[PDB]
RNA sequence: UCCACCAAAGUUAUCGCUUUGGUCAAUUAAUGCAGAGCAACAUCCAGCAAACA
DNA sequence: TGTTTATCCCGGGT
DNA sequence: ACCCGGGATAA
């Protein structure tokens, strides 16, 4: 049978013993600084022979081998057996070593010593060099369109054109045309020249574009093409080809200063990143045992760290014949656990039949994918007296999100901030030698404090990263009582209140004493104090009733207590992943509840004008999380279902205009054309018993009614929206 | 009419007893979860519930049976109950009556009013008054203060209905 | 780069519109849910500050 | 795009 | 002398 694999989320407070749990944290720690290296250090060394002899063969270096290699030079160890060295293995070190004493002078970095380290290099470079090709398959050929668009200067001709027949008072219409033509046509051209990897036709660019192409093309071998006749096809078809050429083209784009883009990945996150503890490491690494584990002893070896008998670690799917092979993911607080069967050993609605199309009669539901609103759904039965409707707007999806970016910003120390500016000063995806050297200098000089700052949860904590502050329980208007803005509990019979009048300060005091002793009841809170630090709390709480009136106790509790604002990172991005999948659910259910297990989805394609290929718009992910779920889904043309009226099939117009809602937005467009929110330009409307007005997607799901009703009827798309 | 007693030990030393006779034609459904936390049939109740919050002049409270600090509790129906009415008012001392965070939010929490609470009306359940033992309350009472704090733990030694 | 959801009315299938009523686990928590079975996770990166009409 | 597990040599310590 | 790491390589 095929290889399947699945993943199970949990948490280390519920599945690692806690006799273990520190070892762990060292061994993560250390290892997302050194990959963190083996990045920045590798494109260091990309950048010093390239800047000296652009003719380095540099692609042979792009290997899971060369990668090993420069994560081993980063760690001191004994020396080896130098007579079993490959002639490759030897040249890796040779060219790491040229730059070794250079590198770790500008980054002011010292070898970590870190036996058997050779175990976990071969993974974590294994996503290294992932990373290189997805990445150029993620970003060459749209790059390279871009390049196209900045060599025939486009933005410049489409300016000139439109002032021209602005002069001439040409209209939309007229105007659209006249680009959509002239302006792009001979762009097609040499778009599809350049595909072809032929020159493009004379005149249609200036030398000055002409060399960059010539430049672009010698790049690649004489007889070498382009498969199918496509570059875009090739650079994903034969990737290993096309990295020099890559790299050129990140050099033009940088001196066309086109939007910046990373050339060679690197890891710039400070928090602690995922890394494989697999059993070896296990043995070596968090036993710290010093003998070798074979895979008899694998599960035994396993069961002294974790408790295997949770309802994770167990079998799981239909058979149960996926089971846990002692391989696992981590960062330190989450924990990604992997599931194996195999051993470890090395369509448009419109182009459906009648037989298939007139089985959904009463059961499909029309989709609008909006910009916004991630989508209105109306169900065909629908009636304008008896509304069936659903909205999923994006804003619901990324509540979470957007709470957790307001905590981070808020809870951001000043040296935090400070630090983080100072670094963003230096550009970071340029590929300049120069450039890159000031980045890494910045990072060296801004980690020590920034890695101690994220590394909260595991790492010690020792900089007072809120000094002098005062924090004071409060209590909202829904009985939730919060520290300064760490949440406590919700006193549920708090209400009960006299008359205030504050007349004496000890009342409050007393009050004060009351919610920290609620506080330090917590099970989430008591938890994150030392037993040294909780003794002292509670004698300082003790003293405050023989004194509630000083405020010096108060102070001294909240600078113990000032931990408590360092957010775990590591758990809220847990706490993201699982909002997200209870969102999905939450969608699924609403859509199964308002519309019925029936529910047939149509969905919408773009707003754009009409496209016949790639077009890759971000709609293709969602499908994939709906079809999982069991709804048909198929896809329905949308390019001109949004221009004419439902009701008389009339030209819609939008009329109403208002104040920018986005802020970034306002002060360069104070008001702007209101986009969902339409009116049809027949004034029989009224007659009917104004103009009639109508919602975009509203707009937009009457006219994929019609379609549908007309594919079924005659099955052929209406003239009007063809 | 449903009447239930209160047995009451502080620091250990037993105080007194209290009965309340609750309002169960007026307020049925409160009255009824009330009986039914006191007698601990469904598996929880006030036994041992302390009184974490007790003013003097003002009020008593208790209930919490599962964190004994006001952030507990729990009723019959589940976690939260609509209120019933508001056909009582918290004119006389002695009147019990539910403890709730807001409009909708009543619980498993009670407290027991010292003097008039004319503001208290419309927002809170009346389900039952003090038929005895109001000279335990009081002596409950002596030993709260301002701020909430008892000078001393109290806790519901035994609970019953007669 | 701020914006939780449902319903009545201005209102005609009326908007990052306006006035009301209802919804809540709040969270720096928990692997999630059903009522013992199910569930892809991670590095790079596009997110938007618009890369292809 | 990826989801590890064995074998061989020699320098050092008892 | 004889056994125990620890790096390196390989499928
Ligand atoms: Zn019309």
């Amino acid at each position: 049978p095929s290889k399947r694999v699945i993943t199970i989320k949990t948490t280390i407070k519920g599945i690692w013993k806690y006799d273990y749990r520190q070892p762990l944290y060292d061994l993560v720690h250390t290892t997302n600084l050194l990959v963190t290296h083996t990045y920045a250090f590798t494109k260091y060394i990309f950048l010093k022979e390239l800047a000296t002899d652009e003719n380095f063969a540099f692609n042979e270096l792009i290997t899971k081998d060369f990668f090993v290699e420069v994560f081993l030079s980063l760690v001191s160890a004994k020396a080896g057996n130098s007579e079993r060295l490959k002639d490759t293995t030897k040249r890796y070190r040779s060219l790491i070593g040229k730059h070794k004493d250079a590198y770790f002078e500008d980054a002011k970095y010292t070898p970590i010593s870190l036996a058997y380290a050779q175990q976990i290099a071969l993974y974590e470079c294994a996503k290294v060099q992932t990373a290189y090709f997805n990445n150029m398959k993620a970003h060459f050929g749209n790059r390279l369109r871009a390049l196209i668009n900045k060599l025939f200067k486009k933005k410049e001709k489409v300016e000139s054109l439109t002032k021209e027949m602005e002069a001439n008072n040409f209209s939309i219409k007229e105007i659209k045309q006249a680009i959509r033509k002239n302006v792009y046509q001979p762009c097609n051209q040499v778009k599809l020249a350049i595909t072809k990897k032929n020159m493009p036709e004379s005149g249609l660019l200036d030398d000055k574009s002409v060399t960059q192409l010539n430049e672009f093309f010698s790049m690649y071998a004489v007889d070498y093409t382009f498969q199918k006749e496509s570059i875009f096809y090739d650079v994903v078809a034969n990737p290993e080809k096309h990295f020099k050429a890559f790299y050129k083209l990140a050099q033009l784009s940088e001196a066309y200063e086109v939007k910046p883009f990373a050339c060679f990945p690197l890891r710039r996150t400070f928090i602690p990143c995922y890394m494989t503890v697999d059993s070896k490491i296990l043995n070596y690494h968090i036993l710290k045992n010093k003998k070798v584990l074979k895979m008899d002893e694998k599960f035994n070896a396993w069961g002294r760290v974790v408790n295997l008998e949770r309802k994770a670690f167990k079998s799981q799917g239909c058979k149960k014949t996926l089971h846990f092979q002692g391989t696992l993911e981590t960062d330190g607080v989450g924990v990604s656990i992997l599931k194996q069967n195999t051993d470890t050993n090395r369509k448009y609605i419109e182009k459906l039949e009648d037989a298939e199309l007139k089985q959904t009669l009463g059961k499909c539901v029309l989709m609008d994918p909006g910009r916004r609103d991630l989508l209105y759904c109306m169900k065909e039965t629908s009636r304008a007296d008896k509304k069936e409707i659903m909205i999923f707007t994006k804003n619901d999806r990324s509540k979470c999100s957007r709470h957790f970016r307001r905590l981070r910003k808020l809870l951001q120390p000043s040296q935090i901030r400070e630090a983080e500016t100072y670094l963003s000063g230096f550009a970071t995806k340029s590929v300049n030698m120069e450039k890159f050297v000031e980045y890494i200098q910045a990072r060296a000089s801004v980690k020590d404090i920034l890695y101690e700052y994220y590394g909260n949860e595991t790492a010690k904590s020792i900089t007072e990263f809120y000094p002098e502050s005062q924090f004071d329980f409060k209590v909202d208007q829904k009985c939730n009582l919060y520290y300064e803005n760490l949440f406590v509990a919700k006193i549920r019979g708090f209400y009960p209140q006299p008359e205030h009048e504050p007349n004496d300060i000890t009342l409050k005091s007393h009050m004060y004493h009351t919610y920290l002793q609620i506080m330090l009841n917590q099970k989430h809170i008591s938890e994150r104090l030392n037993s040294e630090k909780r003794r002292k709390i509670e004698d300082l709480a003790k003293a405050i009733l023989e004194q509630p009136h000083e405020s010096g106790h108060k102070t001294t509790i909240s600078s113990l207590l000032g931990k408590l604002r360092l957010l775990p990172f590591r758990k809220m991005k847990f706490s993201t992943k699982l909002f997200s999948d209870n969102n999905d659910r939450k969608l699924v259910k609403n859509i199964k509840k308002k519309f019925g297990a029936d529910a047939v989805l149509v969905l919408g394609n773009w707003s754009a004008p009409n496209t016949k290929y790639q077009d890759p718009t971000r709609n293709k992910g969602l499908r994939r999380m709906l079809k999982k779920n069991g709804f048909p889904l198929y896809l329905i043309d949308e390019f001109r279902t949004s221009s004419f009226c439902p009701k008389c099939e009339s030209d819609l117009e939008k009329f109403k205009v208002i104040p920018n809602p986005r802020p970034h937005n306002q002060e360069k467009q104070p008001k702007v054309l209101c986009h969902g929110l339409l009116r049809c330009k027949n004034m029989s409307c009224l007659e009917q018993q104004n103009q009639r007005l109508w919602n975009r997607d509203q707009a937009a799901v009457l006219n994929f009614r019609k379609i549908l009703n007309c594919l079924r009827e005659t099955k052929q798309r209406p003239p009007l929206f063809s | 009419m449903s009447q239930v007693y209160f047995d009451v030990e502080a620091d250990g030393q037993p105080i007194g007893r209290v009965v309340f006779k609750l309002y169960n034609d007026i307020v049925p459904k409160t009255a009824e979860n009330f009986r039914a936390l006191c007698t601990g049939e469904k598996g929880f109740g006030y036994a041992g519930s302390p009184f974490h919050r007790v003013i003097p002049d003002f009020m008593l409270q208790g209930g919490d049976f599962t964190a004994g600090n006001g952030t507990g509790g729990k009723s019959i129906y589940g976690g939260k109950f609509p209120d019933e009415n508001f056909k009582k008012h918290h004119d006389r001392p002695g009147l019990l009556s539910m403890a709730n965070a807001g409009p909708n939010t009543n619980g498993s929490q009670f407290f027991i009013t010292t003097v008039p609470c004319p503001w208290l009306d419309g927002k809170h359940v009346v389900f039952g008054e003090v038929v005895d033992g109001y000279d335990i309350v009081k002596k409950v009472e002596s030993l709260g203060s301002p701020s909430g704090a008892t000078k001393a733990r109290i806790v519901v030694a035994k609970s019953g209905e007669l």
